[PDB]
């Protein structure tokens, strides 16, 4: 109901984790396990997926037909791009659309 | 049918042609089967004056008063039959068209 395929088996979760160093171990003193030694991982994740297309095959009809509305953006700017400021210098505003970009584009016969 | 202050004279045109041509591509609005009155007459001799075509399309259906009406600014859709390959037939020619239905259909009992 809210999105796009049920899938029966789906892309796998892919579960990452820093391979824990702990710290310093005590002679048996305290009894309190040294936090592990703060670190942090970065890395690249390339993620490709592959989509299964099909070339619309036009309604064969002689009216030239109106465009799904391009996107707009509250601002009026285009959308998807960097705005120089919005009452900043700092940072460029990404702008998205006012409204969900809707897939679907040219009429076709039921 | 020659129209003259004598009466109307029906008279061979050696010359004429009929334009047939089927949907294979269901690229046109398919208008059969909505159980209108168009169909031969149960009696053979009653001869079967072939229905126009026509098709519905929609615009944008706005109610502006007590009376809907469609500006059609949108979805309004203008099919030339005129542009599609079709086969020029005359006095002496034969066209048929065979077809067959999915195996998938179900089996409608008795």
């Amino acid at each position: 109901l809210l999105g796009g395929w049920g899938v029966l088996t789906p892309p796998p979760m892919i579960f990452v984790k820093l391979r824990s160093q702990p710290g310093p171990p005590s002679p048996g003193a305290h009894t309190v396990p040294q936090s592990n030694l703060n670190q942090y991982a970065i890395f690249h994740l390339h993620y490709s997926m592959q989509f299964l297309v099909k070339r619309r095959k036009r309604s064969r009809r002689h009216n030239p037909e109106k465009p799904a509305p391009f996107p707009t953006t509250d601002s009026g700017r285009m959308p998807f791009t960097l705005a120089n400021s919005l009452k900043d210098p700092n940072t460029p505003v990404y702008e998205v659309p006012s409204d969900q970009w809707i897939a679907r584009n040219y009429s076709h016969l039921l | 049918v020659a129209t003259n202050q004598t009466g109307t004279t029906v008279s061979d045109s050696a010359s004429g042609g009929i334009t047939v041509f089927a949907d294979d591509s269901y690229d046109y609005p398919y208008v059969l089967g909505h159980n209108q009155d168009t169909l031969p007459g149960h009696l053979p001799g009653e001869n079967y004056v072939l229905p126009q075509y026509g098709y519905i399309t929609r615009g944008r259906e706005i109610d502006q008063q007590n009376s809907i009406v469609a500006i059609s600014d949108h979805k309004t859709e203008l099919f030339f039959l005129e542009h599609h390959d079709a086969e020029c037939l005359g006095t002496g020619d034969h066209w048929s068209h065979h077809y067959e239905f999915p195996d998938d259909l179900p089996w409608r009992k008795l």
